[PDB]
DNA sequence: CCATGTCAAGCACTGGCGGTGATACCG
DNA sequence: CGGTATCACCGCCAGTGCTTGACATGG
């Protein structure tokens, strides 16, 4: 019952770009949704929910996926990439 | 054997049992995924899933 | 099924360090738990929970706190800051398009 | 041919993230 | 009074465990 609330159009676009990178590179990187999931500490269906726009990406998982797929986060989600940059500003000890 | 038995101790008894049955350690036959499935009451695919998780589990420590 | 999970020891420390930074700089910055919550879009029980070790920090709230309090994240949580930098490596590396 | 194994997608289910808000308490 | 403390309560969804339908392949 009680179907899961749909993500935002932007999130859905993020996911579609993510999956497309995945499909395009899986052979040469030698990945399956399953093997990707393992590198991320999770299961196959969990990774799948992310690729198919069912579950939202967070910054942590996006970064993980970018590293696994060997692409920049900017290639699937610009808004998550900006969010990560925003957080990075906060590790900067800056001048006196 | 025991180094093995205690080596299969980091996994759930179910994950361990799936491997032992696949590798013939319980009864002498290298059961198929379907056979192990029927043993555990689930499909061959879920046994495949479990086995993979178990192998990745003992190949990281 | 306890609705809330307890913090690890490291999470408690990060909290203490966080709180101490609030206590030390609240005056120069004209901050209250309340005013800090307002900057973060939550309530004062929200902030209190983070300052007191009731709720763990996450990367986003840590970055916010650090910006409100004018310090770097690693002054209260070196592990969260490491997580932040690693995440930023994924924005930097392997560009195309 | 098809038994065996692999992959990806869908869904019922739940731990715990990430808070809320009176109200009573402190200096 | 301006601040803080916690009690005291929980919606919600990201991820799980399993299934199903498609498909690849050595024998
Ligand atoms: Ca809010």
């Amino acid at each position: 019952s009680t179907k899961k609330k749909p993500l935002t159009q932007e999130q859905l676009e993020d996911a579609r770009r993510l999956k497309a990178i995945y499909e395009k590179k899986k052979n040469e990187l030698g990945l399956s949704q399953e093997s990707v999931a393992d590198k991320m500490g999770m299961g196959q269906s969990g990774v799948g929910a992310l690729f198919n726009g069912i579950n939202a990406l967070n910054a942590y998982n996006a970064a993980l996926l970018a590293k696994i797929l060997k692409v920049s986060v900017e290639e699937f989600s610009p808004s998550i990439a900006r969010e990560i940059y925003e957080m990075y500003e906060a590790v900067h000890h800056h001048h006196h | 054997s025991e180094e093995l038995e205690k080596a299969l101790s980091k996994l759930s008894e179910r994950e361990a049992m799936v491997l032992k049955l696949r590798k013939g350690l319980i009864d002498g036959r290298e059961h198929t995924l379907e056979e192990v499935g029927a043993y555990f009451g689930v499909t061959r695919e879920r046994i495949r899933q479990i086995e993979n998780k178990a192998l990745r589990k003992l190949k990281y420590h």
